[PDB]
RNA sequence: UUUAUCU
């Protein structure tokens, strides 16, 4: 897994979690 | 406008 | 404390 | 999710967490509640390095404008002694923006604000003679002063800048990443302040402690040499947790590697500064960008493998 | 949407001429709600220009001081030899005592709400001549260290102003206009959020006496004068305003000058003014975004009579 | 002429955090992850509590204050009845238990345990142990907007120079009795809290080498400060940083021929950036995520709370 | 009608 995907992974993860 |  |  | 953020607050995010991936990241600056003309310049430094065998060479990534990193070599198995001195490695074009004398630093621009700190390490050795390990932790260093009395006629107590959270450097921090040299490593640093503030530029500071000042009198563990005032120099101290990197080179080792630095940074131009032509006002604040920056900064490992930059 | 009246009165003194707005506004609508005191400061004064000389004026975030003016020969910029004198808003002496070591008694810290300045020409059609141009320099207050050879030898530090340099040459973007059309201008916050700046003791001149100007790095000197008459209290987070004013020699240039900035201070319990102070107004998100938006919106300066 | 062309469910940490600010030390409230700081950085919070039982020299108005400075619980100054502080009188440090462990013995090595500390709350309490007819006098309190500044001046020397050092401002509002205060019969004791001085919870850097203030070799006249500060032995105590907190001011008038004996509690929650090397570094957790409910509550409570309250 | 993004 690349870096922009360890980044965009916690983005749709924290933005979806709420 | 700019005054209110 | 804890009024409102 | 990603369709919620403003477009300026995105080039800002790429410049912050994943600068390596998009070959070009001008960025639109920080979506801060504050909008004013400012210039967003991203720094990139490429450096090929050879490590002294039998010696742990230490590296420092501090939020100092114009200079990407500091280094010193110390015998293996040991940490920096008070006698050890560090040297800087400017970012391409340092001379251009901060003049030649410590008295010229401020003319190019007045203040700065750090966006990101990005570091890369790429093993450039053969798999047969490479040996050793890379260790990393982040140190919360801040810049401040210390006043001590001096006997002159009449006697007075001069007060000067000193650095705190320094000694944290000697021991391998609890929160760290450790791995075999060959895998190399990438990592970044986030703002250590609740809000992003503008730190002013500092003049006349070639080295710390400054001349005529005895070390330890500062309480600081070691010395920082900017060197010639014309060659290099120290401008300011960003609110960024400085990153620390140790490289253990077991004796008889053949360890070399390429190094890359991504410092997304914003300054404010002076009208006489010819650079002012490309200044674009700080993009309007975008609430989610600020949530994401904070959120992801907190979710990221201290460091990661080189192959996974 | 709808905002509160304290966050509106604040918007008004900051962006409405001092003709329309009479009240300074209970305070700045921010997180902070501790005991503060707002005082809108207005300096009214008529002045005539030295003929044949180009006079430069600066509106700096220095409390109790309207501006700093000095004159240089036509078409030339400030040189190491030139120095600026400040003009005090009324009753300055009244709150910053008489000596530099007496600035802290009345109040302990501050921050600027807005900083506005204007010019209404008096000259008649046949006598007036020249131009007035304007740009804003992002000036900050820094500190500079250097070695000193005494026995024993040591390295002392001294306050210095950075961004000082931008003043020599006119800004890439500016308000260039005929002296007869006058001008109105304003300065806004230089930081994302509003922070309190402590008061400054013992500062009268910069570079301070006993300090070579070369070592300081700044282009020109600044003298407050006698501790009694004036003084340098503090340096707010606000871009500074620069203004050149060409005065052709065969000419008569008369004009009125208004300069008012609303501002907030932290009264000292002892202080004889502590009683007027009210608590800082509650947070107002609508007004903050509007303050920032109108800031980016307004031009460098506008023609007078507008 | 041609015209020119110009081109109700606040996160649990703000539940434990808000309780740090206005909840007594008997509630045994915990420090919590920290402040709902926008910042998520690594920090270790600590609740400092100090109990001091003391007697008051009668006929002497003892003036005490709470220091926004870490490591010291309060400062004590004493003077004749009806009199105020003077250029002659100096204040004595009275550090929190275990001070020496975090700042070491030398004034220069104050920095190593931690780089910077940000204040959470600052509270103080007084309880009287005096019987009914043996006690006398009154207590009076007001808060002060004391900030750490710096003064610049030139002292002739060859070569001549302008050395400048730290000087505290707002000490002038320390002599006269504040307009907004709480005054009561010594016996009724008193309780009080302090709020954040600024809207931002920025980290105040830790300083070194400051033992006395005005620092040595400097006239108290050339500093502007009303009186002196005893750093005390450098190894016993020192002042590292100045918190952006309103400083509290309490004085107790001891009329002649009266014995006043009462205990004293002082606590405060703080967050510090742990040194990588430090032992303390291993307890540290992250500054809890930014919560808007608690951040606005902390401020609404500051304006609602009276200057001081009865002991009971 | 023309020349930096998101699935």
């Amino acid at each position: 897994a690349s870096m922009w995907e360890r980044v965009k992974s916690i983005i749709k993860s924290s933005l979806a979690a709420a | 406008e700019r005054v209110k | 404390v804890k009024s409102i | 999710a990603l369709t919620r953020l403003s477009q300026p607050g995105l080039a800002f995010l790429k410049c912050a967490f994943a600068p390596p991936d998009f070959n070009t990241d001008p960025g639109k600056g920080i979506p801060d509640r504050f909008e004013g003309k400012v210039v967003s310049r991203k720094d990139v430094l490429n450096q090929s390095i050879s490590f002294t065998a039998g010696q742990d060479t230490f590296i420092l990534i501090a939020p100092t404008p114009g200079v990407a990193y500091w280094s010193a070599s110390v015998p293996a198995g040991t940490f920096p002694t008070s006698a050890t001195t560090f040297n800087p490695v400017n970012y391409p074009g340092f001379t251009s923006m901060f003049g030649t004398t410590s008295t010229s630093r401020s003319n190019q621009v007045s203040s700065f604000r750090y966006a990101s700190m990005n570091v890369g390490i790429y093993p450039t050795s053969n798999l047969m003679q490479f040996a050793g390990s890379i260790t990393v932790w982040k140190c919360p260093v801040k810049l401040s002063t210390v006043q001590f009395p001096v006997a002159t006629d009449p006697a007075t107590s001069s007060l000067v800048h000193t650095l705190v959270g320094l000694n944290g450097v000697l021991a391998v921090g609890p929160d760290n990443f450790s791995e075999s040299f060959i895998k190399g490593v990438f990592s970044q640093s986030a703002c250590n302040e609740p809000n992003f503030q503008f730190n002013d530029i500092l003049q006349g500071i070639q080295t710390l402690p400054p001349a005529n000042v005895s070390l330890g009198s500062t309480g600081q563990p070691f010395t920082m040499d900017s060197g010639a005032e014309a060659t290099s120099g120290v401008v300011g101290w960003g609110n960024m947790d400085t990153i620390v990197i140790r490289v253990s080179a077991p004796e008889g080792a053949v360890n070399s590697a390429i190094l890359k630095a991504w410092s997304c940074i914003e300054y404010r131009p002076n009208p006489n500064a010819m650079l002012y032509q490309f200044g674009h006002d700080s993009p309007p604040l975008d609430e989610v960008a600020l949530q994401e920056y904070r959120t992801v900064a907190r979710s990221l490992p201290v460091a990661v493998i080189a192959a996974q930059n």
